């Protein structure tokens, strides 16, 4: 995360790290939506441009973290993964659309201070919700600049961009499976995810319930932070029909 | 699940994060 | 940079 600043305790409780086994490192960013069940970006686990094609037991899922690097004993959870799920129509060769993918644990996560689960929007929070100007959060432990790494789990907010905006900021054919987020060259201030962020939550606080709804994944941007350049979210709403199909079936 | 979205360190206790009021402030509808 | 995890996680 670029120009954010240190979370604080419990302020992410389902902010998952996707943590590589060998050698250890971090893969992605990732979050709890049950006790079984945790979202991520589809290109987290599957790129061929770049030689990325993880299975089940190449992973492990962290939760519960705040620092980046330190093993947090008594606070956070490692669990191991069942299953992923890779959306079957997610475009790895063209401009990412619907990257989205699910992991299924071995076995539940118990809940805690550090540890709950995020909603997941109906159609009436995305489209109250949805709106340019509306901000979110995103977290994650990625590079703080594009060009270094944070020792705890970073926070930024920033506002939806209009559609015109987003498709206008890049070559890149945009989709409805998509929003960007961003502060414009004008607003003055800043901040992006970056490299490491992939995968993880942009979240939005309903203000008709209190209660926090992952609207977007981390899925891709060009640099991170740049004047004129937007984050690309995927957009969670429109493929929670697959996400229900999944958990329904498996 | 029904208690989803409400964080044990902050919705459950009433008490705020230091930027949430900025995403409410966004919220102008 | 990482820190060692408990080896029950492999
Ligand atoms: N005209 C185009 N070809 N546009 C599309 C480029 C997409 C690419 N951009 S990148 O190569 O700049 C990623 C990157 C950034 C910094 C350092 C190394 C790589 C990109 O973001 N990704 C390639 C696959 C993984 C994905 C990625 O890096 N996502 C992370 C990311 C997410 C977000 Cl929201 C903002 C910024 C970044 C990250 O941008
Ligand atoms: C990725 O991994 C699996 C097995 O290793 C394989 O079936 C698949 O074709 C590989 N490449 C993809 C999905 O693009
Ligand atoms: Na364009
Ligand atoms: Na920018």
């Amino acid at each position: 995360i670029v120009e954010g600043s240190d979370a604080e305790i419990g302020m992410s409780p389902w902010q998952v790290m996707l943590f590589r086994k060998s050698p250890q490192e971090l893969l992605c960013g990732a979050s709890l939506i049950s006790d079984r069940w945790v979202l991520t970006a589809a290109h987290c686990l599957l790129y061929p441009p770049w030689d990325k094609n993880f299975t089940e037991n190449d992973l492990l899922v962290r939760i519960g973290k705040h620092s980046r690097t330190r093993y947090e004993r008594n606070i956070e959870k490692i669990s191991m993964l069942e299953k992923i799920y890779i959306h079957p129509r997610y475009n790895w060769r063209e401009n990412l659309d619907r990257d989205i993918a699910l992991m299924k644990l071995k076995k539940p996560v118990a809940f805690s201070d550090y540890i709950h689960p995020v909603c997941l929007p109906d159609r009436e929070t995305a489209a109250s919700l949805l709106q340019a100007g509306y901000k979110g959060r995103v977290t994650g432990w990625g590079n703080l600049k594009e060009t270094g790494q944070p020792s705890v789990l970073q926070v930024v907010n920033l506002p939806i961009v209009e559609r015109p905006v987003c498709k206008d900021s890049t070559r890149i054919r945009i989709t409805d499976n998509m929003f960007c987020a961003g502060y414009k060259p004008d607003e003055g201030k800043r901040g992006d995810a970056c490299e490491g962020d992939s995968g993880g939550p942009f979240v939005m606080k309903s203000p008709f319930n209190n209660r926090w709804y992952q609207m977007g994944i981390v899925s891709w941007g060009e640099g991170c932070d740049r004047d004129g350049k937007y984050g690309f979210y995927t957009h969670v709403f429109r493929l929670k029909k697959w996400i229900q199909k999944v958990i329904d079936q498996f | 699940e029904a208690d989803c979205g409400l964080r044990p360190l902050f919705e459950k206790k009433s008490l705020e994060d230091k930027t949430e009021r900025e995403l409410l402030e966004s919220y102008i509808d | 940079d990482f820190e060692e995890i408990p080896e029950e996680y492999l």
